[PDB]
């Protein structure tokens, strides 16, 4: 596939 | 007082990762940004390597972050494996996107003085935005008495302007709305007949 | 610079309203339907080149509640302050009397991404065709949006685009009619 990748976003320290 | 109800307080968070392209591929900038209600709090900026604290209220994240390690090395990488792969998966129908103008020429219905006429040029429908829209008199370009709009976006992939041209039409003029644009190698041109 | 691709991506409390959205200069490529979980092309073609998975969009979208809900209490609970759009109506191509049209209402320069557009016709509600997208991103961190109405033109039919928003005391209702 072409797929299009995203960035991961990621939390605040848990 | 309100145009709509539901008055509760709100509270809002965007995340924006921008990949900045310079020369197709050559120069890749990532900037990710982290932004609370209007206000962006702390971003990541490829040129610099390490998240930073835009105001003070994003400086807990920025160190945070920053003592991750791995996460560091997977946005430091990012412009090859995230911004510069998708420039590749939508190239052929982003960056190569040209679609032609149709171009239309009218007298406004607005006509405010004798023995003058007031023309408009449309130019709707094209993609990219870069684009010149010029009048010309015979063969003489009409710089003079030129109004513009200025590029519309459409929010379809396409744009319109309107550039308008007071005349005073004598017999034998010829009037041209011509257009200058990446999508033809040819000016298009339409043409109004005193 | 010459182009510029964004990921852009929001979540509104207590709303709980997200969305995922990439941009190209300017323009939507895609969004990804919070309540359908699938991807949606801004143009029907960009289906046919590309692909996107939209779990990912979920994924992150959570992760955004997430991290909104610490900076929320983080701020002491302070709200988004309203900014009203600024709003403009327009045709997609000029008008020629019985030619199929559209109308386009032009919503600039707001946040937060709420509003509420009506389209009128002869003062009456109208929705057949209706379209609209999705909130797009702009620089100063506000929003941007296009509402659509394909239409026949007349001479006696009029038009309005009402806008409501919480940053607007009343609806602004921007007015076309046929340029007889």
């Amino acid at each position: 596939f072409n797929c299009y990748f995203p960035l991961r976003s990621y939390s605040f320290r848990p | 007082m309100g145009s709509m109800g539901d008055t509760r307080p709100r509270f809002l968070w965007q995340l924006k990762f921008e990949c900045h392209f310079f020369n197709g591929t050559e120069r890749v900038r990532l900037l990710e940004r982290c932004i609370y209600n209007q206000e962006e709090s702390v971003r990541f900026d490829s040129d610099v390597g390490e998240y930073r604290a835009v105001t003070e209220l994003g400086r807990p994240d920025a160190e945070y972050w920053n003592s991750q390690k791995d996460l560091l090395e997977q946005r430091r990488a990012a412009v090859d494996t995230y911004c510069r792969h998708n420039y590749g998966v939508g190239e052929s129908f982003t960056v190569q996107r040209r679609v032609e103008p149709k171009v239309t020429v009218y007298p406004s219905k607005t006509q405010p003085l004798q023995h003058h006429n007031l023309l408009v040029c449309s130019v709707s429908g094209f993609y990219p935005g870069s684009i010149e829209v010029r009048w010309f008199r015979n063969g003489q370009e009409e710089k003079a008495g030129v109004v513009s709009t200025g590029l519309i976006q459409n929010g379809d992939w396409t744009f319109q302007t309107l550039v308008m041209l007071e005349t005073v039409p004598r017999s034998g003029e010829v009037y041209t709305c011509q257009v200058e644009h990446p999508s033809v190698t040819s000016p298009l041109t339409v043409e109004w007949r005193a | 610079e010459e182009h510029v691709i964004i990921q852009a991506e929001f979540y509104l409390n207590p709303d709980q309203s997200g969305e995922f959205m990439f941009d190209f200069d300017g323009d939507e490529i895609f969004h990804v339907d919070m309540a359908k979980k699938e991807t949606v092309w801004r143009l029907e073609e960009f289906g046919r080149f590309a692909s996107f998975e939209a779990q990912g969009a979920l994924a992150n979208i959570a992760v955004d509640k997430a991290n909104l809900e610490i900076m929320t209490k983080r701020s002491n609970y302070t709200p988004i302050t309203n900014v009203p759009p600024e709003v403009t109506v327009l045709t997609n191509s000029p008008v020629e009397l019985r030619e199929p049209n559209v109308l386009i209402c032009f919503i600039d320069k707001f946040t937060p991404p709420v509003v509420n557009v009506t389209w009128l016709r002869n003062g009456k509600p109208v929705t057949t065709g209706v379209s609209e997208t999705v909130f797009l991103p702009r620089e100063d961190h506000l929003f941007r949006k296009f509402h659509y109405l394909p239409f026949l033109p007349s001479t006696e039919d009029v038009y309005d685009c009402r806008v409501e928003h919480w940053g607007l005391d009343e609806p602004l209702l921007k007015h076309w009619e046929f340029d007889a």
